[PDB]
RNA sequence: GGAUUUUUGGAGCAGGGAGCCACGCAUCGACCUGGUAUUGCAGUACCUCCAGGAACGGUGC
């Protein structure tokens, strides 16, 4: 696309399932309701994946901004 | 700070640096900016397994410094 | 002099297929076209992969944002 | 502030990173953050072109040049 | 070819490592004089050969009709004048 | 080979020399000896002594030398010191070590390289006078230990022997006591203390702090003693010390009370009615634990002890020198403090602007276009460029002759049909 | 011209040709090796090479000193605790020096690390066995006036003097 | 809002202190800065597989700082005015 | 700035506060906080009571922790939940 | 006040590394990050010695004078008075 | 005044077993024996090839 960058895929993305994977290897799916400025999160209805399996369904969580290493839609 | 202007003192000075990796980089210091990144020459390279090596010219960036060792030539800034 | 900044610019409209070093793990690398980034080197990756050096084993994954945080190194791959 | 990097500019140099990481190749350029653009680049060998390091990962370089 | 500060090296046993090459080069030519610099590459073209680079020029012509055909790790060296100035000659002259 | 008689005899030679140079020292400051002896004096009692009257006029037989300054007398002991390790050297390498064809054989060989045009009185001249700095008079100090100095020895609050600085040993007290209730003074009474310091402890024996302290301090001391005293033979006052605390415990804790009986030694802390069950008692898994444990703390408090029984002088000169100061006023302070620095660090023998450069119109970006599409930093500058050598050679030899009619020019161009209007 | 602090606090001091931290000590006609404390264990590699010194001894205790170029010079004996004060010595070139029996070369038996030894233009070298004598006697060096010592030379320096 | 201002309120509390290298340190405060560098005193401090030693003084730097237990006595909702 | 509080991801904190419920902190040292929030900032520094504290060595492990500050770059995640219920 | 590193200035000071290193010298200087001036400065790894009855100093290092960068700096406190000179 | 050089974290976690001695997996590097090619004027990641050896070194789990 005509460039698309960080802050606005992530306002596109919101409202949205996501997974986030955290750099320490955990992995957390659910519904973004929102993103700050220095790009903490928050899910709704989330899900933990460790291993790629399902461990536990957690609902509503803040994720600390300098935990995150990348964020996917899915 | 009080402790960078007394590394600017010990530029044209034989200093020792260790790294946050425990690498020792002994020689002279040419250049140190405010960030503690430093420019040194002629330098012995002490690694973590013992062994040494040499070096002519070598910069490291201030952040990844553990520590350095001046000269006592300069420890004579005793107002603080 | 070529800038950092501009390098990326250039990644940026070339939609060269890029690969990223990770910080402080050797065993996962990531994988992406970058369409656009911002100011903390926070970049967005298209058609994106987890690349694993040891198990040679990849991992699809679609619209990446990679925080800046993990990027110790970008290079340019032909596939 | 800058690095004080121009007495390295398109020399030959032998870059160590973080993760036990050494590449070597031309300096092509830098900012204010110590990202560096690096030329001919060699991953420690393979070629893998001009490359851009962040500064952040940077431990030390080497010049292998005068 | 005439004198010249730095000596070139062949006929030399391509089987020793480099820096052990370039070791051993600099102790036996330390006694004509000071070395200050040592070019030895084992690139198919460079193998079997060295520059060897003396801050003196009577130390080089020294070295050159002292060891002619020294054997040195099995092999008669062969010695003579390079063809050209070596760069750090160059550098340090202007 | 190389006749082992040489060599003996220059070890014989050097030795000789050495003796001698510590004799001429000796010699014209008295008081090196005396003062060194006066100690030694009060650590091996035998020790005979010169008579007070020679000590005090600080003269050997008949003539009465100056009196020096500490810095100096302190100076040449350590330099007699490392002097005396050089010689015990000599001797030592000396110990480990200790015909007419051959003559003529050697004598021969000798004819070797006749023309040897050179000078040679360089043996004993250059031993004597390593022995013996500046170009003259400026330095006591010998080639042999030029670069000797005390600063890096003593601190400017020891004032090389004459104090010793114990305020740091007070801070790491009060951090020690975890109070604030302890003075300098109070805290130099507390060392007073070192049966006392055994049976009137500070603190108790046995609490960490204490004795990690006690182990820092009397380290301390020790060094402070050796190195105030260059000339005794440390070794010989390190066993002394020794043998006395392996020997007079043993028996009966050598601290013995007509009613407790035998005390023990930082081990155990406790009495004991006879000697009897004092001995089974130094069998038992308790004290074999203690001085398992408590070993090194012990001997350290004993060394702490015997050392400032040593120093007494120096403990109430400093002591005296608190009070002193503490008694004094601000300028007053200030002062002696000055004094002290002296002390210290004295010789131990005495014989452009763009404000400008923009008002004047220079450093501004401008271009001639006839000269190479020259840069030119100023205004003026370029006057003086058009008077010039080259600016005159670009015109002339492009056909566009000289002087003063062309002076404006900038480009090439114009000036061409202007020369076609000249001609 | 006495090796004193002095002397040797002028002297002009670089990295070589081979990476390593040296000091200049060419030429002064040196007769003793003394003072070495004054280069604070700072140095790689010394060159004596030029100098009249006698005996190879006298040194302080130093961890870093690796080579020791020694040329030209008039060594006829080598002192008995080297390797107490020179733990790592690799490399001892004492081309054209005066050692002349066999047995003045067993001092550096005691040398661990001595991995390269020049000992060319002695009168030694000319003595019956010199090459075999110095692999038994002196194993720990792999390179012998700049010949690989090779597995037959041991073998065979086994027989004679095992 | 700024609850570094909160910690700099608990002057001559005793606290226990867990660090971010697992370290334990219990004492009274002296002082908290702008940085959450804390300084103490009457420190027993207990690095992770040791016995505790005892400081008179310590002092922290602030971003070492894991978490503060605090007093149970102490009242929080005063402590939060500002 | 309070309608960043107050919006964002960080209304989690702000609301956990409001409300006087119950939060899990999942956290750098391998061990989780659960408690309620009385106060907290942009770091994430928090001061909590009732807090139970969990974790792991297998074997389960707890305790309590009436009164206690937490330096907010330990975070890893905070949970808002059906926990307090 | 501010006083909390002026008034240790001076003296004789025990600085914990992040490594788990024991940096022993005299504090001169310090600023805003915590890197910091020692004098006449020792490390030590094994121990910090409080009377060990075996010996109280295994691996000490004589260094001199260190300059320290605050980022590795964790903890300091009292180890000795001032030295007068 | 939490976004690369310091203070709002890239940290966290994993080693005993067998009879003083010895050790799982992956990657890279010289490296050591034989034999073999190459005779070439340079400024260097590294450097012939063929077969055999690694009770070798470093990093990660």
């Amino acid at each position: 696309s005509l460039p698309l960058n960080p802050k606005p895929f992530l306002n596109g993305l919101t409202g949205k399932p996501v997974m986030v994977k955290l750099k320490w290897g955990m992995e957390y799916k659910g519904y973004l309701v929102s993103v700050d400025g220095y790009m903490n999160m928050q899910l709704a209805n989330t899900e933990e994946y460790i291993d790629g399996a399902l461990s536990g369904h957690l609902g509503e969580v803040l994720i600390r901004c300098n935990n995150v290493l990348y964020i996917r839609g899915v | 700070g009080v402790p960078i202007k007394v590394l600017h003192e010990a530029e044209g000075h034989i200093v020792t640096c260790e790294t946050n990796t425990g690498e020792v980089y002994r020689g002279k210091l040419i250049e140190a900016e405010d960030n503690m990144n430093c420019q040194m020459s002629n330098i012995t390279v002490t690694y973590r397994d013992g062994r040494v090596a040499q070096l002519e010219q070598v910069y490291i960036r201030g952040s990844k410094i553990r520590f350095l060792i001046l000269p006592d030539m300069l420890k004579n800034m005793l107002k603080s | 002099m070529v800038q950092p900044i501009n390098l990326i610019f250039r990644y940026l409209q070339n939609r060269s297929r890029i690969q990223v070093w990770l910080y402080e793990q050797v065993n996962m690398r990531i994988e992406g076209c970058i369409i656009g980034f911002d100011e903390y080197m926070n970049l967005v990756l298209d058609d994106a992969e987890e690349i694993h050096s040891k198990t040679k084993s990849r991992k699809q994954l679609g619209r990446i944002m990679l925080k800046g945080d993990n990027i110790t190194l970008l290079q340019s791959v032909s596939n | 502030h800058p690095p004080e990097l121009k007495k390295f500019m398109d020399k030959k140099l032998s870059l160590k990173l973080n993760g036990g990481r050494h590449v070597q190749g031309i300096l092509r350029g830098f900012d204010p953050f110590m990202n560096l653009v690096i030329d001919e680049c060699v991953e420690m060998q393979n070629n893998i072109g001009m490359v851009v390091i962040r500064g952040n990962s940077i431990i030390m370089l080497e010049a292998l040049e005068r | 070819i005439r004198p010249n500060h730095t000596i070139y090296i062949n006929n030399m046993n391509d089987k020793i490592k480099k820096e052990e090459l370039k070791r051993s080069l600099y102790a036996l030519f330390s006694q004509f004089g000071h070395v200050v610099d040592i070019v030895a590459l084992k690139t198919m073209k460079m193998r079997g050969q060295a520059f060897v680079i003396f801050k003196e020029l009577g130390s080089s012509t020294n070295a050159l009709r002292q060891l002619q055909g020294f054997p040195f790790y099995g092999k008669p060296m062969r010695i003579q004048y390079a063809k050209t100035d070596s760069d750090i000659i160059s550098k340090m002259r202007g | 080979m190389e006749t082992i008689l040489e060599q003996q005899r220059r070890y014989h030679e050097e030795k000789e020399r050495l003796m001698d140079v510590m004799a001429k020292e000796m010699l014209t400051k008295k008081s090196t000896l005396r003062d060194q002896i006066n100690s030694d004096h009060r650590t091996r009692a035998m020790q005979d002594r010169y008579m007070e009257v020679s000590g005090n006029l600080r003269d050997l037989y008949d003539d009465k030398d100056g009196l020096r300054k500490e810095e100096l007398n302190a100076i040449s002991g350590p330099n007699e010191f490392a002097e005396f390790y050089n010689r015990l050297k000599q001797i030592k390498e000396f110990h480990r070590k200790h015909f007419e064809e051959l003559l003529k054989a050697r004598e021969n060989p000798s004819e070797e390289a006749q023309n040897l045009v050179e000078f040679t009185d360089e043996e004993g001249y250059g031993r004597y006078l390593d022995l013996h700095y500046i170009n003259l008079k400026a330095s006591e100090k010998l080639d042999y230990i030029t670069y000797l100095s005390i600063f890096d020895q003593l601190f400017d609050i020891p004032k090389e022997r004459k104090n010793a600085e114990y305020k740091r040993y007070l801070e790491m007290l009060l951090e020690y006591l975890q109070d604030y209730t302890d003075r300098v003074k109070p805290l130099q009474d507390q060392n007073e203390l070192f049966e006392k310091k055994w049976e009137n402890g500070t603190f108790p024996g046995w609490p960490k702090e204490t004795s990690s302290a006690l182990t820092h301090a009397g380290a301390h001391l020790d060094l402070s003693a050796f190195s105030s005293w260059e000339e005794l033979a440390s070794l010989g006052l390190d066993r002394l010390k020794s043998a006395l605390l392996a020997l007079g415990l043993k028996c009966g804790g050598t601290l013995e009370e007509r009613a407790q009986r035998l005390f023990s030694t930082k081990g155990k802390s406790l009495e004991s009615l006879d000697t009897s069950l004092f001995a089974k008692n130094p069998k038992s898994k308790g004290t074999k634990r203690d001085t398992e444990r408590n070993k090194d703390i012990a001997f350290l408090e004993a060394q702490i002890y015997e050392y400032v029984e040593i120093l007494g002088e120096q403990r109430h000169l400093t002591h005296e020198n608190v009070q002193r100061k503490q008694a004094r006023t601000g300028e007053e302070r200030e002062e002696e403090e000055e004094e002290q620095i002296s002390e210290s660090e004295s010789e131990d023998e005495e014989n452009i602007p763009y404000w400008l450069y923009k008002l004047h119109g220079l450093n501004i970006n401008y271009n001639c276009e006839i000269c190479g599409n020259y840069t030119y930093r100023g205004p003026k500058a370029f006057q003086r460029h058009f008077a010039e050598w080259r600016h005159a050679h670009g015109m002339r030899c492009l056909g566009i002759p000289n002087t003063a009619h062309f002076a404006n020019v900038t480009q090439i161009e114009d000036a061409v049909s202007l020369w076609a209007k000249l001609k | 011209v006495k090796l004193t602090a002095e002397l040797i606090e002028q002297a002009a001091q670089y990295t070589n040709a081979v990476r390593d931290r040296e000091l200049d000590l060419r030429g002064y006609k040196i007769p003793v090796i003394e003072n070495l404390g004054a280069t604070l264990d700072q140095f790689d590699a010394i060159d004596f090479s030029d100098n009249e010194i006698r005996k190879l001894d006298g040194f302080p205790l130093l961890r870093r000193l690796k080579t020791l170029l020694v040329n030209n010079n008039r060594i006829c004996r080598i002192g008995e605790g080297l390797d107490q004060a020179l733990p790592c010595l690799t490399e001892l070139i004492l081309t054209n020096n005066s050692l002349v029996e066999l047995g003045d070369l067993d001092p550096l038996a005691s040398l661990k690390s001595l991995t390269y030894l020049s000992i060319l233009r002695n009168p030694v070298t000319n003595k019956k066995h010199y090459r075999l004598y110095v692999i038994y006697k002196v194993p720990q060096v792999r390179v012998l006036d700049f010949q690989k010592v090779k597995l037959k030379e041991r073998q065979e320096a086994e027989k004679m003097f095992k | 809002m700024k609850l570094v201002r909160f910690l700099m309120k608990l002057s001559h509390e005793t606290v226990t202190i867990e660090l971010k290298n697992g370290t334990q340190v219990h004492g009274t405060i002296t002082g908290v800065d702008v940085s959450m560098n804390t300084h103490l005193k009457a420190v027993k401090m207990t690095l992770k597989n040791r016995e505790p030693v005892q400081l008179e003084t310590l002092s922290i730097r602030g971003n070492n700082i894991r978490y503060f237990i605090l007093p149970d006595s102490l009242p929080l909702d005063t402590l939060l005015v500002d | 700035e309070e309608e960043e509080f107050n919006t964002g991801p960080l209304s989690v904190l702000t609301q956990s506060v409001k409300n006087n419920t119950q939060v899990l902190i999942n956290c750098r040292n391998n061990k989780k906080l659960l408690g309620r929030v009385k106060a907290f900032d942009r770091h994430c520094n928090m001061v909590l009571e009732n807090v139970k504290e969990m974790w792991t060595e297998p074997v389960n492990k707890d305790r309590y922790i009436s009164k206690m500050f937490l330096r907010g770059d330990s975070v890893i995640v905070v949970l808002r939940n059906p926990l307090i219920a | 006040k501010s006083s909390k590193m002026l008034q240790h200035i001076d003296y004789r000071m025990r600085c914990i590394l992040q490594d788990g290193r024991i940096f022993i010298g005299t504090f001169k200087a310090f600023d805003k990050h915590m890197n910091l001036i020692l004098c006449d400065c020792d490390e030590f790894r094994k121990i910090k010695p409080k009377n060990s009855k075996q010996a109280e100093r295994e691996e000490k290092r004589v260094l001199g004078l260190v300059l320290l960068r605050g980022e590795n700096l964790v903890s300091m406190t009292v180890e000795g008075p001032p030295p007068k000179d």
